[PDB]
Order: structure tokens, then C-alpha cells, then sequence
């Protein structure tokens, strides 16, 4: 997420949670953070709800929604984030 | 960015973000691993369209790089395998200078074979991304052998 | 089509590009991000290029902090890592612009890596290779091979 939590990736400072030594890294992919920029060809309501909506950091087990955000099942059975509007309430309930 | 040669935040392949133009271009005029999806060129006519737009896009010298979904059967074919898209693209003289495989890591003879005929026509950067533990000592034995 | 047991194939099928046209609510369409990212972003319509370097400005303001003079590099690759100069980047640079092509770099094809020696006697970098013949010589700031 934040360019800090970005640096203590890269930094290798992130192991002394688990106490071992730097473990640095050489560099970090971005996706979801660039969702809502400028060149990005989302809806513009679309990027007012990803604005507003703000998620948890622990997991969501399947088929619930914590905090703004929700998993769910695909096409296939396998497993995807969705923000939890009106899409994700029709996903789970044709899920069960 | 001694192996590159560009900025070490990165851009993924994101197959409703990421499969325009407009932005696989600007994050590649950045100066930066941009990457355009692979998950929504379906046909050979949106494939062909879209190389056009990137090349129209790009300033001269700037690169980009592509996506490819690994066990979507019918794009993998399209993409790379049964048809070679991103291979004759590359002949003709696209800018493409990596290649993403994406869900799923091939094995060992068949991974092999994909290196090295990337590495005919000179993409120089093929790239893995693996999901488990074994999936990534997998790669490991890739680069082992 | 109809309500039945594939009812969530039918429904889930190709479900993603309805948020990138303005047609529809954002509440109606299926938005597929991540959950730490989500509330790590703040703000609307920021160019790509800007984010990406706040995040590698971050990380150099954080090893800054420790007091280390930078180096100066002529570029960004530095390959071989002995020579500095134009032909440094002409060496480690995989594919060139060829008249409007991007072919693979003719002084890479030759000797595919690092098998060029290098001479740096009176301060004029040049590389040869021995079993062709090949020369690297460096018009003041221009690169001959």
C-alpha cells in the first residue's frame, strides 16, 4: 500500500517482526494502487467508490464480507476479492 | 535495475486495468516496468489494433512489456503457443522486451524450450510469477538447470 | 438467458470490463481489488508516473537517511560493471532502434555477453573481440563498432 510499507519491503526491515536478520528485496509490483490514476479507463464512479470504500488487513474467509471488501467464489469455483456492493450480494447468493 | 535497466516499482498485468494502451504507455514513457495484460486481446484483430496503438503511443526508444495467462487454454494458443502473436510482433518489431507467465509454472523440458525460444528472437526477459511454496522451488530447479 | 443450475456460469461469465464504460452505477458492477491497497490509496485521476516515483522516493529517503554519497552512474543497467562511458551502455544494451525497428543490439549478437576485452590505456575506452575482429572505437561522444 503506502510507499512506507513499500520501503520496509525493499529495505529487508520487515523480518525483525519475526526476528531474523535484513532480508532485502530487489523490487516490489504495484497493482491495485494504480486503479484509480489518471490514464486508467475505469468509470469515474467507479473510482469514487474505491475512494471511499477502505479494507481490512486481516483475512476474509469465503462467501463474507469484512469491512468494505468481500471474497467470493468465479465461474470456475476458484476464488476472488470484490468490493461488497450489489454485485458481490448476487455473487454470493448464486453462490449458495 | 542492474538487470533492466528501469525503476524497481513495477506495473503488473491486470487483465480490466491494465489492457489499454493509454496507461501501459504512460507507465512505460515513466520509466518503468509497464505491462499490458493479456487476459482481454481475445482476438487477432483487438491484438493487432492494440501494437498498432502502442506503437503510435511510445516515444522513440521506450519499451513495454506483456502478459500471458498460462493455463487459459485457448489465449495461451492465441498468445503463444498455437499461433506465435507475440513472437511475430516482436519479428515485425514491436517493442516488446519481456514476457509475464502468469498462473501456473510449466515444467522443466517445456520451460526450457521457452526460454530459448524466446531468447531466438531476442524477448530477453521471460519472467515468472509462482503462486506456493513448491511452485516457487519449481523455478528454483529452473534456474538450477 | 434463463434461470437454471448454470445459473451462476451464466451470470459470471466474462463479468469484468462493465467497470471501464460509463454506462453503468458503480454499485451494479463487479470491482475486483485488493484489501490493503484499498485503503492504502487516497485520492482520484493522479498521473502513474508521479505515483510510481513517490514510491521509489520513499525507499531513497529512507537509505538517504544513513548518509551515503551517491555514486555517479552513466546510466541505469551498468552489465559488466568495469568499464563506465558510452560504450558501457552500448554494451549492455539488449536491443536498439534500427530505422524505426527495435532489432537486438548487433555488438550484443556478435558476442552475445561479456566476451569483449576491454582497453582503457590512455584514457579511451575501446573493445575488441578476438575471433572476429570487431571494434568498439569511440568518436569523442559516439559509439563506432
Amino acid at each position: 500500500g503506502t510507499p512506507r510499507r513499500a520501503a520496509e519491503y525493499l529495505s529487508g526491515r520487515w523480518a525483525q517482526a519475526y526476528g531474523f536478520p535484513l532480508m532485502p528485496i530487489d523490487g516490489i509490483l504495484v497493482g491495485t494502487a494504480a486503479m484509480a490514476t489518471k490514464e486508467s479507463t475505469t468509470s469515474p464512479s467507479v473510482k469514487r467508490m474505491l475512494v471511499d470504500t477502505q479494507g481490512t488487513d486481516q483475512w476474509i474467509s469465503a462467501g463474507k464480507a469484512q469491512g468494505g471488501m468481500a471474497s467470493s467464489r468465479s465461474q470456475l469455483g476458484a476464488d476472488i476479492h470484490e468490493i461488497d456492493n450489489s454485485a458481490s450480494r448476487c455473487g454470493r447468493l448464486l453462490d449458495e | 535495475t542492474r538487470l533492466t535497466g528501469r525503476s524497481p516499482i513495477l506495473l503488473a498485468g491486470m487483465t480490466p486495468t491494465t489492457v489499454d494502451a493509454k496507461i501501459v504507455a504512460a507507465a512505460a514513457n515513466a520509466g518503468h516496468w509497464a505491462e499490458l495484460a493479456g487476459g482481454g486481446q481475445v482476438t487477432e484483430e483487438i491484438f493487432g489494433n492494440r501494437i498498432e496503438q502502442m506503437a503510435g503511443l511510445l516515444e522513440p526508444g521506450r519499451t513495454y512489456q506483456f502478459n500471458a495467462l498460462f493455463l487459459d487454454p485457448y489465449l495461451w494458443k492465441l498468445q503463444v503457443g498455437g499461433k506465435r502473436l507475440v513472437q511475430k510482433a516482436r519479428q515485425s518489431g514491436a517493442a516488446i522486451d519481456g514476457v509475464v507467465i502468469s498462473a501456473g509454472i510449466p515444467d522443466l523440458d517445456e520451460a526450457v524450450e521457452l526460454i530459448d525460444e524466446l531468447g531466438d528472437i531476442g524477448i530477453s526477459h521471460v519472467v515468472f510469477k509462482p503462486g506456493t511454496i513448491e511452485q516457487i522451488r519449481s523455478v528454483i530447479r529452473i534456474a538450477t538447470e | 438467458p434463463v434461470i437454471d443450475q448454470d445459473v451462476r456460469r451464466w451470470w459470471r461469465s466474462d463479468s469484468l470490463w462493465q467497470a471501464h464504460d460509463a454506462r453503468y452505477d458503480a454499485d451494479a458492477v463487479c470491482i475486483i481489488p485488493g484489501t490493503a491497497s484499498v485503503a492504502g490509496i487516497t485520492r482520484m485521476d493522479e498521473p502513474v508516473g508521479e505515483l510510481l516515483d513517490r514510491f521509489e522516493q520513499a525507499a531513497i529517503d529512507e537509505v538517504l537517511g544513513a548518509g551515503v554519497e551517491p555514486k555517479d552512474v552513466a546510466s541505469r543497467r551498468l552489465g559488466r560493471a568495469d568499464v563506465a562511458g558510452p560504450l558501457a551502455v552500448v554494451l549492455d544494451a539488449p536491443d536498439v532502434r534500427w530505422a524505426g525497428r527495435t532489432v537486438t543490439n548487433p555488438v550484443h549478437r556478435i558476442a552475445d555477453p561479456a566476451e569483449w576485452q576491454v582497453h582503457d590505456g590512455p584514457e579511451n575506452p575501446r573493445a575488441t573481440h578476438s575471433s572476429t575482429g570487431a571494434r568498439l572505437q569511440t568518436h569523442g561522444d559516439d559509439v563506432a563498432l
